[PDB]
C-alpha cells in the first residue's frame, strides 16, 4: 500500500 | 524472520519529448507485487503477485489514483530541482525515491526508509530515527526546509509505523506460502580445463529464494579469495535467483577444493566438492 | 550527473537441455541513466515479442531490468543479448554460454 | 599462501593543456612498492616500500627508463584510440591497464593478467589461458589484430611466467617480515542509542593486513543481513586496513547479537559480542 | 564515457584519544574520471601540506586516493573532508565522526 | 619489475 502522495521537492 | 515492504519510484524528464515519465514498483522482500507506468497504454496500478489479486477493485482504484497524483507531484519536483541547480530547460534529469518499512527478527518495525536521489546521486534521506534528515547539498536543504514546515518526518513516521507495517503484515499472511517459506538453493559444481595444467571449478546455486546468499571456495579447508570470481546474483524469472562462484585451480588438486553455501533456506551451511 | 554502463548477463532460467522448453534471460544492471535498449538474438537475428521486467533500481540507485523469452534450446541454435546505452559507442553483444 | 604482483597504469589526455599524464603504481599483494608520475617535478621510478630500497641505482634507472618509454607509448595509444572512435581532438580520455601475476596456494603461477579499459569501460583483456583475447568492440579488434601480429600473448606469457614471478618471489623474500606474516584484526564493538527503543551495534576491525576480510552479524546464532551496513574496506595509512559492520537492533537484545570476523591472520574465525 | 561520483570516508588512523598524536584520513574511491579535488579541514579551514597517495584503481577501473595529515585530536577541534569532482555541483563536505 | 614497454593500442 503506497504512501498517499508525497510533498514536492 | 525479517521482512520488508519497499517502493521504488523513478521519474525521468525528457524536455521537448513530452512530460516526465513516472514508474513505480513495489516489493515485499524480493517479490514484486505492483507496478505503475505513466507511459503504459492505459496507466493503472497493476498486480504483479497472486497475493494482491484478491484485494478488490476498490483497493486497486485507490492505488491507481495515488500513482497518478504522485506522477504529477514528481513532475513538479523535477521542475523545482532544475531551478535549485540553475539547470537548463533542455537537459533530461532523473528523480528516484525508495521508501518502506523493515520488520526486524521479531516482526516489529525495525527500520523505516525514505530516501531520494537526483541524477543518480544521494539528495535527501530520512534518518533511521525517523525524525531527522540528511541533505546532500544546499539544494537539498531547500527541500528539507519545505518538508520540515510540513512536518514531513512526522507524516512519514505515521505511515512507516502504521499503514506500511499493517499492510506488509497483511501481504505476508496472504502470500505466506511463497513469502515466508525460504527455498533452499539447488547446487552443483562444474569443471572446465583452462590449460594443460589448470582448470576452473564453478560452484552453482539455483532456484533459491530470497536472493541473499553467500558462496565461497576453500582449499584443504582454507579460504581461497585471490583468484575466485563471483557473478552478481541474478533473477531466474520465476521468482527465484541464481548465483555462481568460480576458482582457477592447479589440475589434479580439484578434490581438495570445497564450495561453501549459506542461505536462509538451508538448515546449516552447505559444503560441496566436485564429483568426477 | 552520473553515467554508469550496464553489466550484462545472458543465461537460461533452468540448466539448458536440448529439446526441453526453457526461458532465455538477459539481465542488465548497474546502469544510469535509465534509457537502455536490449534485444535477444537467435542466430544473430532479433527475437520479437521479448518481454521485460518493470524498471527498478538497487540500493546504490543504479537501474536493472530483466528481458526474457521462451525458447527450446537445440544443439546448434545460438543465442545472444544485444545492449545499447548512452555509455556504449556501439551495441554490445554477449553470447549465451550454457555454463555461465 | 597466495600472492600477487600487480601494476596499475593510468594515462589521461588533456587536449590544449599539454601532453597526456602517465601514472604507474606497482604492488605486491596490498603493499605498494613503486610509483612513477610523468607530472612529478622530476619524474623517476620511486621506491614506496623498504624492501625495494636495496635494489641499487642500476635497477631504479632501468625502471625509470621503462616508465618514460611507457608514457610515450600510452600517448601514442591514446591517439590511436581517439582515431578508432572518431572522437574529437578536444575531449579528454583515460587509458587504464592492469597487469601482473598471481601465485596460487602452492606458490606457482596460477593466473596472469593483462587487461585494459578506455574511458572506464573494458576494452581488451588477455584471457586466463594467456593465449587468447577478449575484445569489447570493433575498435578493440583493431588493437587485437595488431597485437596478434606482434605475438603479444606470447610475449606476455613470457613475462608473466618468467620475469613477473621471478621478481615477485624476490620481493616476497626481501620483505617477508611484512608481506608473508598476516596481521590479525584488532576488534571491538560499540553501541549507540538510535531511539527510545532501538540501538546501533558497530563491529570494528582495525590494523589488519592483507585487506581481505569478512564481517557479519548474527542474532541467536542466526544471520542478520536485511538491516546491516558495511563500509568499504579502507587504508589506515600505515600499511594496514580498517572495516566495520553495523546493525540496528531492538534495545535490550544487544547481548543476543554476535559479530563474526574472518581474516587470514586469525587461526580460526572470531566471534564477538557487545560488552556493557 | 563513464562518470562515477566518489565515495568519501573520513576517519583516523587509530581510535581517537584527546591529546594523542594521530593521522586524519580522507579516502575517496569509486570515481571516474580521475581528476578530483580533496581538502582536509580543521574548524572549517583548509589544512596546508596535506599529502596523498599515488593514483591507483580497483578491479572495476574506478579510482581511489588517500589524503592524510598528522594531527592531535582535541575535545573541540572539528575536522572534515571536502571533495569536488565533475559529478558534483558543489563541493561535498563529510564531517569527521570518531566512531565511523 | 615492470613489463619492458608495451605495444601501442
Amino acid at each position: 500500500k503506497a504512501y498517499n502522495v508525497t510533498q514536492a521537492f | 524472520c525479517s521482512h520488508s515492504m519497499r517502493y521504488f519510484y523513478t521519474a525521468v524528464s525528457r524536455p521537448g519529448r513530452g512530460e516526465p515519465r513516472f514508474i513505480a514498483v513495489g516489493y515485499v522482500d524480493d517479490t514484486q507485487f505492483v507496478r505503475f507506468d505513466s507511459d503504459a497504454a492505459s496507466p493503472r496500478g497493476e498486480p504483479r503477485a497472486p497475493w494482491v489479486e484478491q484485494e478488490g477493485p476498490e483497493y486497486w482504484d485507490r492505488e491507481t489514483q495515488k500513482y497518478k497524483r504522485q506522477a504529477q507531484a514528481d513532475r513538479v519536483s523535477l521542475r523545482n530541482l532544475r531551478g535549485y541547480y540553475n539547470q537548463s530547460e533542455a537537459g533530461s534529469h532523473t528523480l528516484q525515491r525508495m521508501y518502506g518499512c523493515d520488520l526486524g527478527p521479531d516482526g516489529r518495525l525495525l527500520r523505516g526508509y525514505d530516501q531520494s536521489a537526483y541524477d543518480g546521486k544521494d539528495y535527501i534521506a530520512l534518518n533511521e530515527d525517523l525524525r531527522s534528515w540528511t541533505a546532500a547539498d544546499t539544494a537539498a536543504q531547500i527541500t528539507q526546509r519545505k518538508w520540515e514546515a510540513a512536518r514531513e518526518a512526522e507524516q512519514w513516521r505515521a505511515y512507516l509505523e502504521g499503514t506500511c507495517v499493517e499492510w506488509l503484515r497483511r501481504y505476508l499472511e496472504n502470500g505466506k506460502e511463497t513469502l515466508q517459506r525460504a527455498e533452499h538453493p539447488k547446487t552443483h559444481v562444474t569443471h572446465h580445463p583452462v590449460s594443460d595444467h589448470e582448470a576452473t571449478l564453478r560452484c552453482w546455486a539455483l532456484g533459491f529464494y530470497p536472493a541473499e546468499i553467500t558462496l565461497t571456495w576453500q582449499r584443504d579447508g582454507e579460504d581461497q579469495t585471490q583468484d575466485t570470481e563471483l557473478v552478481e546474483t541474478r533473477p531466474a524469472g520465476d521468482g527465484t535467483f541464481q548465483k555462481w562462484a568460480a576458482v582457477v585451480v592447479p589440475s589434479g588438486e580439484e578434490q581438495r577444493y570445497t564450495c561453501h553455501v549459506q542461505h536462509e533456506g538451508l538448515p546449516e551451511p552447505l559444503t560441496l566438492r566436485w564429483e568426477p | 550527473m552520473i553515467q554508469r554502463t550496464p553489466k550484462i548477463q545472458v543465461y537460461s532460467r533452468h540448466p539448458a537441455e536440448n529439446g526441453k522448453s526453457n526461458f532465455l534471460n538477459c539481465y542488465v544492471s548497474g546502469f544510469h541513466p535509465s534509457d537502455i535498449e536490449v534485444d535477444l538474438l537467435k542466430n544473430g537475428e532479433r527475437i520479437e515479442k521479448v518481454e521485460h521486467s518493470d524498471l527498478s533500481f538497487s540500493k546504490d540507485w543504479s537501474f536493472y531490468l530483466l528481458y526474457y523469452t521462451e525458447f527450446t534450446p537445440t544443439e546448434k541454435d545460438e543465442y545472444a543479448c544485444r545492449v545499447n546505452h548512452v555509455t556504449l559507442s556501439q551495441p554490445k553483444i554477449v553470447k549465451w554460454d550454457r555454463d555461465m
